RNA sequence: GGCCAGAACCAGCCCUUGCAUUAUCCUGUGGGAAAUCCGGCGGGGUGCAAUGGUGUUGGCGA
RNA sequence: CUUUAAAUGUGCAAACAAACCGGCCUUAGCCAACUGCAAGGCCGGAAAGAAAAGAAUUAGAGGCACCAAGUGGGCCUUCUUCGGUAAGCGGAGCAGGCGAUGCGGAAUGAACCGCUUAGGGAUAUGUGGCGUCAAAACUUAUGGGCUCAUUCUCGAUACGUGAAAAGGGUGUUGGUGCACCGGCCCCGAAAAUGGAUGACGCUUAAGCCCAAUUAGUGAUUGCCCAUUAUUCCUUUGGUAAGGGCGAGAAAGUGUAGCCCUUCCGAUGUAGAUGUGGCCUGGAGGUUAGGACGAAGCUUAUGGCGUGAGCCUAAGAUGGACCGGCCUCUAGUGCAGAUCUUGGUUGGCGUA
């Protein structure tokens, strides 16, 4: 009343194929990594965002003036 | 009928390499149905003896050898075949034909009939024509006597294909049906 | 018969003949950065931070570095799809990988060719295929045949 | 071009044969492949190779 | 033209892949006169395998 | 009656020697009368190419 | 048990969110320090966009979700195997099949061999065959050898269903100055209804092992048979592809398809879905029929549709009601449940 087999399983698995892995640049979360480096990275990202806002404002002013 | 084998000559080599910049060239004689089988037998012999596989080799030429004029000669065929529980066996037989190819085809049919040996288990060592005074068997020696003659008995002579009949008259050549 | 962590590893986790011993100093001095390609090969003589027996021959990429540990991402097929498993091991059980060596050599060679073309030097002549034909002059010729002594 | 190539090969072979050397021919570059068996009881690997070669029916041919 | 296609295929030109990928696979008829044995190699007296330049007579009864 | 037959014509489709290699070859001039056979010298047969239409003549149908 | 160690395997990489080459900005992150290393960005440059060396190929559109069915007794075979004396026995690994599937062959067989399936022609093949049954050598050859078998028994289509040691006849083979060692045949070889190379029969085979294709005459395929291949006609559906807007043309999912051309696929149990798909009783509308005959009933009554079905004809039937189309609605389709009720029936002019 208890039987085990692996007969049809490979065919079933390959019907809709073995899907490949997600590219490494996606779902690239950093949670659980080394905290001392994580904190410094966060500070640098904040500075970068401020810089991007300033750059856009400068672009807008230049286009308007000339 | 004409013989069902041909006489081929295959010349081959191993592809030159750095360890082997000037390889040796070999010459091989084989009786085969066609040149693809000739090449296959060549590469089998090269692998079995010289440790050279077909995948690192070169075939320089394959050509079919012409035969001599039609003359009745005695041929010595040196042959060897394989069968289980007997090992390899080597035998020498004398035939009586008009060409080397004919003698070798006779030998193949004889081996197949008497020992159940097949083409891929037979190997031919030598074939040559010997003079009439070197024959050591009476069954072949009796055909070069100076006063040889015999009648034709038990002849089952049929008709031309266009004249065959199913029913004919009892003491007549008249066809009744067909 | 039992689903233990280290079941059936008698030959897998075992030192080679006359090569027993703890890791060397070059292993200790090797440098691993995030984004490198590494091989995961267990060292039986460490026993701290070993990977599971599934990951003993796999190659992956580094996503995390700690004081004495590495984080590697490794693919694993489970039924109809492939997972991205993240394993934490000590630094003795990983080894830098030469799987991109040929690609990097190709890139360097192309850059060298570009530099030579810009400079104006003469490039080496291109290689010749071995599948062409020509006249063969043989030093030795033999006869290939089965002889009586062969059997 | 075809006639010239054939003639050139003929002269080269004759030149080698007169001196007693051999001529090695250039290896074949093209093959023609045809399928002689039908579609039944084929392993997955060979099935994929035939699909990649574009021989999905019997007596299909490719270069 | 069609002679361009024939030349590329025959000589394995620089556009061999383009010319052959732009074609449908060839669909031929069975060989008139029959085969020999589809279950043996050509060397053994059958049909499958590589038969060198003897494939031309095989195809001349199928095209 | 395009109801049934015969012949004819268009289109399409099925069928129905050349050049390479020619030599372990060809041909004259000690052994077993001659031939088969073995050394000397001289002269030279198989891989590619060449159903659809457009009327016509009878039968049956008053 | 062990260093040595395969064949078949198995992970990763092979230029467009990647990587390369020199400014600059930010962070303490590391270091005694930095312009060194780490990390995130901005700017500028190069780019056989991947050469040559056997240097890929594709009937090669990637990714992401939602809702739900059936199934959860399997079995056979090839190789690998553990238990068991063994087994048409129990347990596993890899793959292919049957289940869910016919068709052409093995005389017969779920699973072997070939081939895999819309409705039909022609041509050619696969497996298997060419003495009759039974299509094909009207018993082919201008091929070579071997074999005689007196009551289940000479042989003679694998899977698979007839046998061992030992011993002898006819054709041959090593050795040599008799021994052995193979081909065919005989002995070894004993059961219960009468019987099985499928049957008859066959021996100058219609048996066995090789080999041919009209025969030493000279290029190429002896011939017979598929739901397969090629080609032609018709249907149906597309992840469909183009064109147009004397009888004819509707800007169009689906029809009696708006019209024309073109290419590819078509089997299927449990199961899913679609259909200007068929049918039955009633309701809101619309259009019609009937005493010059409604519904119902009968059929060698034809016509139409792949089909469910629809329509006409005749009644030497009947005597008062009812059809089509668009919506709405339901007690809406029967061959079988030891189905329910009513009628009939063979056994039977019998016991
Ligand atoms: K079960
Ligand atoms: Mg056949
Ligand atoms: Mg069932
Ligand atoms: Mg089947
Ligand atoms: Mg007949
Ligand atoms: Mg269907
Ligand atoms: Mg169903
Ligand atoms: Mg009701
Ligand atoms: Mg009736
Ligand atoms: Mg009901
Ligand atoms: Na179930
Ligand atoms: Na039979
Ligand atoms: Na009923």
């Amino acid at each position: 009343s208890k039987n085990h087999t692996n007969h049809n399983q490979s065919s079933k698995n390959h019907r809709n194929g073995i899907k490949g892995p997600v590219p490494l640049h996606l779902h690239n979360s950093k949670r659980g990594s080394w905290l001392p480096a994580l904190v410094n990275a966060r500070r640098v990202r904040k500075h970068n965002q401020k810089a991007a806002l300033k750059k856009r404002r400068e672009r807008i002013a230049a286009f308007a003036a000339k | 009928v004409k013989p069902h084998l041909r006489h081929y000559q295959v010349v081959g080599r191993e592809s030159p390499s750095e360890k082997n910049p000037e390889p040796t060239v070999y010459k091989f004689e084989v009786f085969a149905p066609n040149f693809v089988v000739a090449k296959s037998r060549f590469w089998r012999m090269m692998r079995v003896k010289n440790k050279v596989k077909a995948t690192h080799g070169d075939v320089l030429s394959c050509k079919v050898v012409k035969d001599a004029k039609l003359v009745a000669r005695n041929y010595l065929v040196d042959i060897a075949y394989y069968s289980q529980r007997c090992g390899y066996t080597r035998m020498v037989k004398e035939f009586r034909d008009v060409s080397k190819t004919g003698a070798v085809s006779q030998a193949y049919h004889d081996l197949a009939s008497r020992h159940r040996a097949r083409y891929h288990n037979i190997e031919v060592l030598n074939v040559k024509s010997i003079p009439d005074h070197e024959v050591k068997h009476l069954s072949i020696a009796q055909y070069h006597a100076p006063n040889l003659s015999f009648p034709l008995l038990q002849r089952r002579t049929k008709a031309t294909r266009k004249d065959r009949a199913i029913f004919v008259k009892k003491n007549t050549k008249r066809a009744v049906v067909a | 018969h039992s689903y233990g962590y280290k079941s059936g590893t008698r030959h897998l986790f075992a030192k080679k003949f006359r090569k027993h011993g703890v890791p060397s100093v070059s292993t200790i001095l090797t440098n691993i950065k995030v984004g490198d390609y590494v091989d995961v090969v267990a060292d039986s003589a460490v026993r701290e931070g070993m990977p599971h027996k599934y990951y003993h021959g796999r190659t992956g990429i580094v996503w995390n570095v700690t004081p004495r540990g590495v984080g590697v991402i490794i693919n694993k097929p489970v039924r109809t799809r492939t997972l991205r498993k993240r394993i934490c091991v000590r630094f003795e059980h990983v080894r830098k990988s030469r799987c991109q060596e040929a690609f990097k050599a190709k890139e360097h060679q192309f850059q060298a060719y570009l530099a030579a073309k810009k400079a104006g030097k003469a490039l080496p002549p291109l290689q010749k295929s071995s599948r062409l034909g020509g006249i063969v002059r043989p030093k030795n010729v033999e006869v290939l045949a089965r002889r009586v002594a062969d059997y | 071009e075809y006639r010239g190539a054939e003639k050139k090969l003929v002269t080269l072979r004759r030149q080698a044969a007169s001196h007693g050397n051999y001529y090695l021919e250039a290896k074949p570059k093209v093959a023609v492949v045809t399928r002689i068996r039908g579609i039944a009881k084929v392993n997955p690997k060979q099935r994929k190779i035939l699909q990649l070669l574009r021989l999905r029916q019997i007596f299909n041919t490719v270069f | 033209c069609a002679e361009d296609m024939v030349n590329q295929i025959y000589t394995c030109g620089k556009h061999f892949r383009t010319v052959t990928h732009g074609m449908w696979p060839f669909k031929l008829a069975p060989p008139a006169g029959g085969m020999r044995q589809k279950r043996r190699h050509f060397v053994e007296g059958g049909d499958y395998g590589n038969r060198d330049t003897l494939i031309n007579r095989f195809l001349a009864r199928m095209i």
